[PDB]
């Protein structure tokens, strides 16, 4: 199923080599394109070229590189041009053994596979406390009613702790029940001037202890917290002391966008603009999926069907760029006016 | 549905000759059903014709042997014959395979 | 002109493969290299071996990956060393069509004429108010004279709303007028605790409501805003409300660094030392250039001449490491002593 | 050496080719596959196959490949497997000039080979402060005895000067001594509204002056400080101010995660689950080098060994993707059923 995949993906990145009608073929290239040509238009019923030249010809086989995308994808976008029409017997064609695949196709398919179906260790994007609703200002004191040691956040990664004279605490369960982290780094520092109740700066006198677990840990230093070790803290100072602690990046099992290779720049590519004709199709196409039609989704996909569905397509695009296809869609207008990054801002809805 | 097994002639106790009034014993190597899907390795033209071109064909399909494991011969369809006997046939059809 | 870069780019990749004497290649190389290093020796006149041993032999193997990657680039360097010396005549080779080009080098630059030439939405690296002259300190009250609610910023991605109990107003223009965002990624909190003119502890009271276009939104949720929706906060409660709006990220259609895969590491291996014939090598190139000499642009290029270069250059850089050309070049010492992180750093001017 | 590394990832990288049952064969992977598979199995004396089919022979297949993995990066995990044994003679089965490697391969081994061994100039991680131990309120104002200008600390990348009304001095101390940068990217903001010793607000007027090493630079633009020049702050204003300098950026000598192509992928690859065999697998492997057994380390390695390993490993996760070996390994008990993130995060310790 993969391997179907694998295929696709080869015959595109293939079709891609066409730059100039000068140009000498790699001779592995030719074999490739001749067979899967062949057994293509043998189901199809298409007339593609292993050297097209006339546009008709290049449209014919971007149908081609579109139907086989769309077939490895699992997508049927329906009627959306009067010019192109989705075969489905595409699905067969890419199902022929005697269709080969290169290494990296197959090496790229398995790494998506690879990961897809498994988890792992990720460097999450944002701040920890980020989905908070309450924020207090940064370096004020503050303290809780029948408090001793009041923990409370003052940014998207930032905490603060207020400590009475000669007061401690545990407090750790600030950050529980949020994420699901299996390792929050940790900095935690002094800080020396704060505000009081009233206004008047105070003062945090040298010696208060931040331990981990029972261990005492130094300012400044990078912690490695599992998140369910003792965070106490210890005010043996006889004035009130507050401290600032960082979570400066976490590790959960959710994917990220460092799932696989430069996945980044591909949706990039993807989400490009090119021309309405490109745009529109592009769109159309997603809103078959679980994606955005235009606008890079906030969080990581996380699923096999939507990575490849992207990867695919940003190669489709690049076959876009070197055939310069030419047809039409429904609802689709387009501007011969040399092209601006005004034009394209309009384009996004 | 063609498989190779490394397989015992049945060899039994005669207490009661009389008793052989059984089924005669007669062997067969027609399945009476095929093995379990799982223990059964696949082969197909191409597999069997790349590992043989490379001379390892035999060694592989030896050790498939020795794990008491099955093999079938996949893709192609082979005319079948059906030839009875009255004691220990010719090697070539007991230790026969199914390949040159 | 493209295939002329995805030639000159096939050939040196493959010139890099020549990590040994006696090894033996991948067929297509072979072959490659003979027609390359044929049509080359033809109108260069260099004597360049498909298996160079010596030293002289490896040079000139590397003055023709740097004739064609200058050729490619369309730099002309000029007298930057008596032992090398640019053939004009390079480009010809190139533009001989029976050289061909990998699958990889084809996909490779059509991404970057692809992408080059056209526009597309991108997650920007740095806050939103970052290009501000002026900051106000966070959880401060201030209120503007002759206003109910004053926005106000307070950090590179931070502004708070300063709100007079039942006071409301639109907010939006606060934002307004910098870059060209298309999206722009909110989450607003409330500074449950902030400091008053004169500097006594104030408390937000939960009720206060901040809607987009006229929807409800909830805090410290994430939010896509257009720019364009009127962001209007409300204070329903009877006291001095404080909010904090958020930008955790936007997107704007220009480019990242994230335009073409890893483009990051390539640019550090260009900009990286190895040794000062390479680095005053790399520096004399650039100098031809729009591109820093020696230190990695603040902003990320947008021309297709720029990408290319860099790309070429990180190529020839690791053709370089290869084959360890040992030659002069003009104003350039080399320091024959171990080479230490120290002599590194006193190379970068 | 190298080349060794490259052709062990090249067969691999062969490997994952072999997908499914019914397919055709590249050309280059037999060759490869082919020559080394036979010096394999002559020096191994296991039975390999070239198309593998049954398990055992897929697992043989795989424990070539663990084998190579291994020797390539000149690691001996030693007695981890009642099933596996690793074949000290690998080795030599690789340092054979006789199996072929491709360009890709070279390419890649001569990146990291080529990085890792000398320094270049790169965007830190985090901010530049945040290795402090004590840090003060932002906005809120502090003279420290003596002084009419004082600098101070204020967050992981921000610190604040306090002027006395028509005060003036050089900052730069506050920045040196912390790590090494090559070039600190700032950027200035006058603090209109801040807090004073009392609590009072307090406005900054308007004409403030920052100037480095003389020149004087505008306020909300970024500012290329070599770190060595003169960091003045004039206070021409008859009232006190409060000015922001912000560590937007800065640059170093110091391997970061960008050193080498999407190098971030590979390791969550590397470091992702998949199923208790694999995992106690990699992790077993690992506990033979500097690296994490199963965390992603915080910081990034510098070294050739670290980073090949890693590529090595990563494409070894590949190919047992593909091969779905089947063995044991001492300590290992696997469950059989579903996946599901909950049993895999447990996995790690």
């Amino acid at each position: 199923m993969d391997t179907i995949a694998a295929r696709a993906l080869t015959v595109m990145r293939a079709c891609a080599t066409l730059q100039e009608a000068r140009i000498v073929l790699e001779a592995n290239v030719m074999e490739i394109l001749g067979i899967a040509i062949n057994r293509y238009n043998g189901l199809t019923l298409r007339g593609v070229t292993m050297r097209p030249t006339s546009l008709a010809q290049r449209n014919e086989m971007f149908f081609m590189c579109l139907d086989m995308m769309l077939s490895a994808a699992g997508i049927n976008v329906g009627p959306i041009s009067p010019d192109y029409t989705q075969h489905m017997a595409t699905i067969g064609v890419l199902a022929t053994p005697e269709i080969p695949f290169t290494t990296e196709a197959a090496n790229e398919i398995a790494r998506v596979t690879g990961e897809t179906s498994t988890w792992g260790p990720a460097r999450q994007p944002y701040g920890f406390f980020l989905e908070t609703e309450e924020t207090f200002q940064p370096g004020r004191w503050f303290m809780r009613a029948a408090q001793a040691a009041t923990a409370v956040v003052c940014g998207p990664d930032m905490i603060q702790v207020s400590l009475n004279a000669g007061a401690r605490g545990d407090v750790q369960q600030i950050f529980q029940g949020r994420n699901d982290p299996m390792m929050i780094y940790l900095v935690w520092r002094r800080i020396e001037n704060f505000a009081m109740a009233q206004g008047n700066s105070q003062q945090t006198q040298a010696g208060v202890t931040v331990s981990v677990g029972g261990v005492d840990m130094r300012a400044g230093r990078i912690i490695a917290w599992d998140g369910q070790a003792a965070l106490h803290v210890r005010n043996p100072t006889q004035q009130n002391a507050m401290v600032q602690i960082q979570v400066v990046f976490y590790i959960s099992m959710d994917k990220t966008l460092n799932q696989y290779p430069a996945l980044t720049a591909e949706i990039f590519n993807v989400y490009s603009f090119r021309d309405h004709t490109w745009h529109g199709l592009r769109t159309a196409i997603r809103n078959r999926t679980t994606l955005p039609n235009m606008l890079p989704p906030i969080f990581p996909p996380n699923d096999r069907d939507s990575i490849l569905t992207l990867l695919l397509l940003s190669t489709l695009a690049d076959v876009y760029t070197v055939l310069r296809p030419e047809f039409a869609m429904h609802g689709v207008n387009p501007m011969p006016g040399p092209l601006t990054a005004a034009i394209a801002r309009a384009a996004y809805v | 549905q063609v498989y190779m097994h490394r397989d015992m002639l049945p060899e039994p106790r005669l207490d009661d000759i009389e008793r052989f009034r059984q089924e005669g014993f007669y062997y067969t190597n027609m399945l009476e059903a095929p093995p379990e899907i799982d223990r059964v390795v696949q082969y197909t033209y191409e597999i069997a014709r790349l590992q043989a071109n490379m001379g390892q064909f035999r060694a592989a399909l030896r050790r498939i042997m020795d794990d008491d494991d099955w093999v079938r011969f996949g893709g192609v369809l082979r005319t079948v014959r059906v030839k009875f006997f009255d004691a220990r046939p010719p090697d070539d059809i007991l230790q026969g395979l199914p390949f040159s």
